[PDB]
């Protein structure tokens, strides 16, 4: 609750980004993680650094999405690009034809 | 002096000579190398990963522990020690056997003579009249073809696109000589390219040797003394239709009148829809024994972009 | 009318020649001076058993220069060649002499220095007829060594030991620097060999001979690192086209 619902609304976003928005969700859920940070102003002193902990750790996981998508769609442009390069393999090669005794 | 007879050897016109493809290669701008047979496993395995090479237990060192598979470890090798030592521009080939586990083969190993070689850089280097371009598939195939050439039975060879982990899937193809696989040929994956720390674009190839030594001895054959006609046609079809199936098929369906057959355009754009492209094909015609006339010049030419409609498509 | 003058000292539209290896070029060499005697190539693979390469050259599995031979062994049986005797075995087999064949190829030893590379090339002959002699060993080898650095040099045949052959020696050109230099070895083919390949040595007899390909080839072009061959500097490699 919360401490997942909001990394599954943010894995969620960054799954289906089409261009490089990926900073767009990136700047949007580090804001409500931050935000998160600051619902830290109260809870046992003792346990404050456990929630420090445990919310970096969430920061960490969505962090950890973004690299992973940020890392498909640059493969997916690479893709594209070896699609567009095919070349006709049958096409006579460029050469000066060989001569005999 | 040693006292012997003079008795002759044994000979074969039908050899082709090993030393005879190095001298062309030589005359086409390639540098012989020779490398270890012995490679690094960690980048053959990329070069060839998932095949289990035969390994020294007791090797100089481990990057030289593993029996080679091909000859693109020791080549690709050979260029990035030269870009090493700023030479961007190696065009390199080597001759030797490669070691391929085979419970088939005499020791569990079975050792193929074979010939390969890799192109990387500007076409030539520069010149006052030559313009700077970088080498891309076609030259290597066009050296290719002047190799296969030597045998007599170029005609019989197909450039097959076919996948293969180290290269371009859009930019490399299988050889095949009479319907077997003799080689490999095409541009080095990006990424290959990438972990081996290549400068740019490189280009391999690699032979089984025993499958081209031979080579087809000359019979005369009547020349015609009788003119001959040259027809052009432009022919649509599908962009992933091979222009050499194409060809093949106007010198196969044309009869003993169609002598020649000839590709000299290549087109597609502004005229031609999308997925689609226009060849630009060469029809010559001769008889051997009278001179042809319009009426059954035409009639072959119409005969022969009838058998692109069904299996191609229509003309323009 | 029309004066079209050009610079007829442009450098002309060509792609720049390719060259051979330099030990290609030795091994050719070699091919065209023996291949006038005679002498046919054979090629064969470079792992083999140890039958080819050492029981049937009179090297028992207890003998020295077997297990104290530097080889690259894969199990107990298969082995990366110290030589090229696996075709000459073969060839003895398969025919009554004559026989006169030359047969270079890689081998591997265990060695690495900057006068050892742990595969080199090696050259190895063999001739078997009716009255093949010590004499005949020492025109042949005498005659191979001058026309191979061309000149009327100082060469010496020198006693030494191959399991493989009997009497052996081993043959020495007279060094630049005034010492002699070792440069192969050869001697008669040991009646065990001939014996076990089926051929009679009380009816034929035969001399053979072997030969490091970078040896001969540092000493023909001044080459002094034996380590350039195999790291092959385009720069290197240029100088030999
Ligand atoms: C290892 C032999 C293998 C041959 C010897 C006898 C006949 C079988 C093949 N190579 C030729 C050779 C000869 C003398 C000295 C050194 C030398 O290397």
């Amino acid at each position: 609750e919360l401490v997942a619902s909001a990394k599954a609304a943010i894995s969620q976003a960054s799954d289906v980004a089409a261009l490089d928005n990926v900073r767009v969700e990136y700047l949007g859920k580090k804001g409500h993680l931050t935000l998160q940070m600051t619902t830290l102003r109260e809870l046992p002193p003792e346990e404050r650094p456990a929630a420090g902990a445990v919310i970096n750790e969430a920061k960490e996981q969505v962090q950890q999405a973004l690299n992973a998508r940020k890392a498909e769609l640059e493969s997916a442009a690479l893709n594209a690009r070896l699609a567009a390069e095919t070349i006709d393999v049958s096409l006579p090669g460029r050469r000066i034809e060989n001569g005999g005794l | 002096p040693v006292q012997a007879s003079l008795i002759m050897g044994t000979h074969r016109e039908a050899d082709l000579s090993l030393k005879r493809v190095k001298t062309l290669l030589n005359d086409k701008g390639y540098q012989e190398v020779i490398t270890y047979s012995f490679v690094d496993p960690k980048v053959q395995q990329m070069i060839h990963p998932g095949v289990e090479a035969l390994l020294l237990p007791s090797p100089i060192s481990v990057e030289m522990s593993a029996m080679r598979l091909s000859l693109w470890t020791g080549l690709l090798a050979t260029v990035v020690y030269n870009q090493n030592r700023q030479q961007n521009r190696v065009r390199i080939f080597e001759s030797g056997l490669r070691f391929v586990p085979d419970t088939q083969a005499p020791l569990g190993i079975r050792q193929d003579l074979m010939l390969a070689g890799v192109i990387c850089g500007n076409r030539y280097e520069e010149h006052w009249n030559l313009a700077k371009e970088t080498v891309d598939f076609y030259d290597l195939k066009g050296d290719l073809e002047s190799v296969l050439d030597l045998t007599g039975k170029l005609n019989e060879v197909e450039f097959r696109a076919e996948a293969n982990p180290a290269l371009h899937p859009g930019q490399s193809a299988a050889i095949y000589l009479k319907g077997e696989r003799i080689g490999f040929v095409g541009v080095v994956h990006p990424e290959l390219e990438r972990k081996l720390d290549l400068n740019g674009r490189t280009l391999v190839f690699e032979l089984e040797w025993n499958k081209l030594a031979d080579r087809v001895v000359p019979q005369a054959r009547e020349i015609s003394r009788f003119p001959a006609n040259r027809r052009d046609i432009a022919v649509v079809v599908a962009e992933n239709v091979p222009a050499a199936d194409i060809l093949s098929e106007c010198k196969k369906v044309g009869v003993n009148q169609v002598v020649g057959v000839n590709l000299f355009d290549v087109y597609r754009g502004k005229g031609v829809a999308e997925g689609y492209k226009s060849l630009a094909i060469s029809l010559i015609l001769q008889d051997t024994s009278r001179t042809l006339e319009e009426e059954e010049i035409a009639a072959t030419v119409a005969k022969c972009v009838e058998a692109l409609k069904e299996r191609f498509q229509a003309s323009l | 009318l029309a004066a079209e003058t050009i610079d007829v000292s442009l450098p002309g539209r060509r792609i720049e020649n390719g060259g051979l290896h330099p030990v290609t070029r030795t091994i050719d060499r070699i091919e065209s001076f023996f291949g006038e005697l005679g002498f046919t190539v054979a090629t064969g693979p470079e792992i083999e058993d140890d039958y080819h390469n050492f029981d049937a050259l009179n090297i028992p599995g207890h003998h020295p220069a077997r297990a104290d031979h530097d080889t690259f062994w894969f199990d107990t049986t298969r082995l990366l060649r110290t030589q090229t005797s696996g075709v000459q075995i073969r060839t003895m087999k398969a025919q009554q002499p004559p026989i006169r064949i030359i047969a270079p190829g890689r081998v591997y030893r265990n060695d690495y220095d900057q006068t050892h590379t742990p595969m080199f090339h090696q050259m190895e002959g063999l001739i078997v007829d009716t009255n093949i002699s010590f004499t005949n060993l020492k025109g042949t080898l005498h005659d191979f060594l001058r026309n191979f650095f061309e000149e009327d040099l100082q060469i010496r045949f020198r006693p030494s030991y191959f399991p493989f052959t009997e009497p052996s020696a081993e043959v020495d050109v007279m060094g630049k620097n005034g010492k002699w230099l070792e440069v192969l070895g050869c001697g008669m083919v040991h009646p065990n060999v001939l014996r076990n390949v089926g051929i009679d040595p009380e009816v034929y007899s035969g001399f053979a001979f072997g030969m490091g390909m970078e040896r001969l080839t540092m000493l023909r072009y001044g080459v002094t690192d034996l380590r350039s061959f195999f790291e092959n500097d385009l720069r290197f490699l240029k100088q030999f086209k």
